[PDB]
């Protein structure tokens, strides 16, 4: 009642129905329930190898099934930069991401800040069939005392300046050449032939970026219908039929997880709906599919007569099942504070779905059904006719606007 | 000089389930219902890879057991030899500088862990992860491809980083693979009620 | 924006204010446009009503009030007009048996204007909006057919 | 052998009239015809929450959004105006009768069969078979809501039935005063006299007239059942609003100045006070997208109001009485009128009189 | 009126930069064509 007074900026409220605010079902708890692979190996042995097998003869190994005290390394929270534009801020922090790669190099120390596509060398120009596949916000770091030695690793190279255009991130081990030449000097000098060698200088006073590292290998897939792979955490038991904040396979939200029936083909990563929102997720432990349903919300409307004589008021909830919050349930929503009778009058205050309420005698707001009006019938026959005998005169009234004021 | 693949060359670009909806996207593709390369090298050519290559082998009795995908043989970067035992994948190269192409005497051949039968493949490599596509359908026309429609799906995304352009394969001791260069095109796809692709339409073919 | 802070840092700030103050005018002018657009139609309706209900008599049903229209009077008001309608209404009814036509001398007869009403003993002809009995006579009837 | 060909316009056939200073024509036979037209009456009702839609329920968003103003607050009033106007129109068009009438049990109307138009008590919904065909032929929560209308088809059908029962029983008397009974052939004689023909003609051809009327009544239902393309005027209104809602929803997935769209990745991995120039531009852009949709709704509702006014005038004039205006209540001369309800619309049935044959005279 | 050429002046950079906003000019063209269609409807209906 006082909320309506605040919303109307007045001390007197007239007979009618008004809206005050929107009621949202408060999210109760947050749940992180990820599928179990029972192992988190590839963070200590993968990221920093000891011996580096020749790239020319690479020997993959399915490095998994190990457990160590990895929490020591990543228990710190010094992650600062998050700058990758466009996306709005809310719910990244619980994503299980897919792709990561980099390079480890002795870059000519004169060029520390030019790690970019468009260079030559066994790793820079031609290694890999690489599309324009950029998903993620870049990661890089340094490590000196634990792993590396000051001086560098002479394996891979990038640059910014060559005799001609470099071959830009067609990093495609084939020896295709991007041609930007006119005449060959054939390795000999003469008229307009520069010296192919140059003096940059092995100096400790130059840039520090002549120093060694190594990069990582991680295996993750994108897939369609139930697989059982992405989850790192000690997961709580899933709470069914509860409006809680959830966290599955990287994406969070608030809702209720229920049972589904969609028959599928066992190569999943993620499932989504028509409206770009998530429809259904998949069972963490088993091969089952779980649904997602958003939590309820709605506006709040106040029904009351004028405050000139009566103070009692009532409250209406729109589009919310009554059991989810005297109580009466209607097709228009949940009604509280009214009385249901077996009688019909004409409308006094409209509500919806053919239901009108009024203040009647002891006096309280009561809800009833529509009543169009009185009924009549005329005795029809093949030889009957009625005739009037007396008349009367009457007068009515009408009102119509014509114009308003003018401003500048 | 150029036939049509008709309805061949449709693969799931990403993998998110949809049902009873129509979706469109843009990506690298073999052009649809178009001047498809009936290879007028006249049918078994050898060509580089560039950005993308479609593959479809005509092998029935496993006359050729092991595919070899060499790229440059510069003795430096690598040449991954993946032969699958349906359970394992070889990660090795046969490169310590012994010969590369053996023959059948009736060049190293070690192994490591990781038309009623139509084997079709698309070799796309994504920032380390190699997408390998496969299918299995029977046909009756012994000469060329049919006009039927089918869907193609990938298998693995193995993350190391290696390119494959100029290669040639054969057996070890004891075909009309149409090189369809992938091209960027905008496509529309049709999903059934069961989440299976059943139709597709090219946009730039005709008004 | 008047007397308080340096140019080379305030020129990048005043622009935000000046561009934030303009959509407020745009919305206002659009709102006024819509309101005037509907007011015009209201005015046209009022003018038509006055033209057809004041200067003459209208036969359109339920146009110039409810019931049978007789006359009208206009009145002025601030930013509007007011009409006064005059109507005619019957209020008392009775009923007897009727008949569509009369045979006499082998020839049928029809009422020139009115109906045939019988009180149970006699037959009379009356108009259709007020009751008064007349003697059936040939000057108000015509003959056709058998 | 078929192909696409182009041709030049033709305005129709040619006709010639024999004119003289001492010639005249006159009809001899007549016929009865029935036509049909459809009108829309109302529009769906929606509502939107501004703050939740814009901010996405972020305190760090709300604590700076309030810096701007109460524009969304007044947008709520702008929408509420249309919400009320819809029900105003719907109530006003059908609320022209004060009392309820009912059909006598015995259907003795001098050979006129009204089976196809009268309500059927047997059906769970007391509707005409024509109304059943009409029903058959006619076929997320991001702060958007749909509100149910105040009135329902249940009492809409009641109003239509009361109108039909009143007119079929009392003619036009109930449209101005108390209901007065009158025989149906007597009423038809009045109509014929009003059109300008002596009333004996009706008495001399009652059997033929009844047969023609019954045949036309049967014919119209089959015609409507066969032709499905007459309800496009009702279809497009729903289709436009449906498409607009999806467009508004999809506009959420747009980059808006900064390089991407979605709503998840600035706060939890970044130091807090780092993303002004991004979130401010994003919120301004997102807000700007709302008033366009609001304006479209305003314009559409404004047009719908005029359409509803025209429909109300047509019903009030053609149904309650007889029209002398040419080509208002259908083509040709006008006799009767019968209304029928429809989802977000109304359908009228006209009865017309047309001369048939000719003959020359001096 | 064409939105793209009018705004960008046939620049590839402007064209690809424009995509970070949406497809509002499409519905602009839709509304324009909608009124253009209705003009002919009126003109035919008055004299038909």
């Amino acid at each position: 009642l006082s909320e309506t007074k605040c919303t109307l900026k007045s001390f007197t409220v007239e007979k009618g129905i008004y809206q005050t605010s929107n009621f949202r079902v408060q999210p109760t708890e947050s749940i992180v329930r990820f599928p179990n692979i029972t192992n988190l190996c590839p963070f200590g042995e993968v990221f920093n190898a000891t011996r580096f097998a020749s790239v020319y003869a690479w020997n993959r190994k399915r490095i998994s099934n190990c457990v160590a005290d990895y929490s020591v390394l990543y228990n710190s929270a010094s992650f600062s930069t998050f700058k990758c534009y466009g996306v709005s801020p809310t719910k990244l922090n619980d994503l299980c991401f897919t792709n990561v790669y980099a390079d480890s190099f002795v870059i000519r120390g004169d060029e520390v800040r030019q790690i970019a596509p468009g260079q030559t060398g066994k790793i820079a120009d031609y290694n890999y069939k690489l599309p324009d596949d950029f998903t993620g916000c870049v990661i890089a770091w340094n490590s000196n005392n634990l792993d590396s030695k000051v001086g560098g690793n002479y394996n891979y190279l990038f640059r910014l300046f060559r005799k001609s255009n470099l071959k830009p991130f067609e990093r495609d081990i084939s020896t295709e050449i991007y041609q930007a030449g006119s005449t060959p000097c054939n390795g000999v000098e003469g008229f307009n032939c520069y010296f192919p060698l140059q003096s940059y200088g092995f100096q400790p006073t130059n840039g520090v970026g002549y120093q060694p590292y190594r990069v990582v290998v991680l295996s993750f897939e994108l897939l369609h219908a139930p697989a059982t792979v992405c989850g790192p955490k000690k997961s709580t038991n899933l709470v069914k039929n509860k409006c809680v904040n959830f966290n599955f396979n990287g994406l969070t939200g608030t809702g209720v997880l229920t049972e589904s029936n969609k028959k599928f083909l066992p190569f999943q990563q993620f499932g989504r709906d028509i409206a770009d929102t998530t429809d259904a997720v998949r069972d963490p432990q088993t091969l089952e599919i779980l649904d997602i349903t958003p939590c309820s919300f709605g506006g709040v409307s106040v029904i009351t007569p004028g405050t000139n004589t009566s103070n009692q008021v009532a409250v209406l909830y729109q589009g919310v099942n009554c059991t989810e919050v005297n109580v009466f349930q209607t097709r228009a929503g949940c009604l509280i504070g009214a009385e249901h009778v077996n009688n019909s009058y004409e409308c006094d205050i409209p509500i919806g779905a053919g239901i009108c309420a009024s203040y009647q005698t002891s006096q309280s707001i009561i809800a009833y059904t529509m009543s169009l009006g009185a009924e009549n019938s005329v005795a029809y026959s093949n030889n009957s006719i009625a005739i009037p005998t007396n008349f009367t005169i009457s007068v009515t009234t009408e009102i119509l606007p014509v114009s308003m004021t003018k401003t500048s | 000089a150029y036939t049509n693949s008709f309805t061949r060359g449709v693969y799931y670009p990403d993998k998110v389930f949809r049902s009873s909806v129509l979706h469109s996207t843009q990506d690298l593709f073999l052009p649809f219902f178009s001047n498809v390369t009936w290879f007028h090298a006249i049918d078994n050519p050898v060509l580089p890879f560039n950005d993308g290559v479609y593959f479809a082998s005509t092998e029935k009795s496993n006359i050729i057991r092991g595919w070899i995908f060499g790229t440059t043989l510069d003795s430096k970067t690598q040449s991954l030899l993946i032969v699958n035992n349906a359970t394992n994948v070889v990660i090795k190269v046969c490169e310590f500088q012994f010969c590369n192409d053996p023959f059948l005497g009736v060049n190293c051949t070690f192994e490591y862990v990781s038309f009623k039968n139509l084997r079709e493949f698309v070799f796309k490599n994504i920032d380390g992860y190699f997408k390998i596509y496969s299918k299995h359908t029977p046909i009756n026309l012994v000469r060329d491809l049919p006009q039927g429609f089918s869907a193609l799906e990938p298998l693995v995304d193995l993350p190391i980083g290696i390119n494959i352009t100029r290669f040639q394969t054969l057996l070890a001791l004891h075909a009309a693979y149409y090189v369809g260069y992938l091209q960027p095109r905008t496509f529309l796809l049709k999903y059934n009620e069961n989440g299976t692709i059943t139709d597709a339409v090219d946009c730039a073919l005709d008004p | 924006i008047l007397s308080r802070l340096d140019p080379p840092e305030a020129e990048v700030q005043i622009d935000r204010l000046i561009t934030g103050r303009l959509q407020s005018l745009q919305t206002y002018v659009t709102q006024q446009l819509i309101r005037a657009a509907e007011i015009r139609a209201s005015a046209n309706l009022a003018a038509t009503k006055m033209s057809e209900c004041v200067l003459g008599q209208s036969k359109r049903v339920d146009f110039c009030g409810k019931g049978y229209h007789l006359m009208s009077f206009p009145q002025s008001a601030p930013h509007g007009v007011v009409f006064l309608h005059v109507t005619y209404v019957p209020a008392q009814e009775k009923n007897f048996t009727t008949a569509p036509a009369i045979c006499h001398d082998g020839k049928a007869h029809f009422p020139r204007e009115g109906v045939f009403v019988s009180n149970g003993t006699h037959w009379f002809v009356t108009q259709r909006n007020f009751y008064e009995p007349q003697i059936i006579t040939t000057d108000n009837t015509f003959v056709s057919g058998n | 052998s078929q192909s696409i060909i182009a041709y030049t316009m033709s305005l129709g056939a040619e006709n010639s009239v024999a004119y003289s200073n001492n010639s005249i024509a006159i009809p001899t036979n007549f016929t009865i015809s029935v036509t049909t037209e459809i009108l829309p009456v109302s529009m769906t009702k929606t509502s939107v929450d501004c703050t939740m839609y814009i901010c996405g329920d972020s305190t760090e968003c709300s604590n700076l959004l309030l810096q701007y103003g109460s524009f969304c607050t007044q947008l709520n009033r702008a929408l509420t105006g249309i919400a009320v106007e819809q029900d105003k129109n719907t109530q006003e068009v059908f609320a022209q009768v004060k009392q309820i009438y009912k059909t006598p049990p015995i259907k003795d109307f001098g050979g006129f069969n009204f089976s196809q138009i009268l309500p059927d008590p047997s059906k769970p919904s007391k509707r005409s078979p024509i109304e059943d065909l009409l029903f058959n032929k006619v076929t997320k929560f991001n702060g958007l809501t749909v509100l149910p209308p105040l009135l329902t088809d249940e009492m809409i059908a009641q109003y239509t039935s009361a109108l039909l029962a009143g007119t079929i029983t009392s003619g036009w008397t109930f449209g101005a005063g108390p209901a007065l009974q009158i025989p149906f052939p007597m009423q038809m004689a009045y109509r014929f006299n009003g059109i300008g023909v002596t009333q004996n003609v009706l008495y001399e051809n009652q059997k033929l007239i009844a047969n023609q009327f019954n045949s036309a009544i049967g014919k119209i239902q089959d015609s409507l059942s066969s032709t499905p393309s007459a309800l496009g005027k009702l279809q497009d209104v729903v289709n436009q609003n449906a498409q607009a809602l999806n467009t508004l929803v999809k506009q959420l997935s747009s980059n808006f100045g900064a390089i991407s769209s979605v709503l998840n990745d600035i706060l939890s991995r970044l130091d807090p006070p780092e993303a002004e120039v991004q979130i401010d531009r994003l919120i301004t852009g997102r807000l700007q997208s709302l008033q366009t949709y609001v304006t479209q709704q305003l314009i559409r509702a404004a047009e719908i109001r005029a359409s509803a006014n025209l429909a109300a005038t047509k019903m009030s004039e053609c149904v309650l009485g007889q029209s002398k205006r040419v080509d208002f209540c259908g083509k040709g001369y006008h006799l009767m009128s019968f209304p029928q309800s429809a989802p977000h619309g109304v359908v009228f049935l006209h009865v017309t009189y047309v001369p048939a044959q000719e003959k020359n005279f001096t």
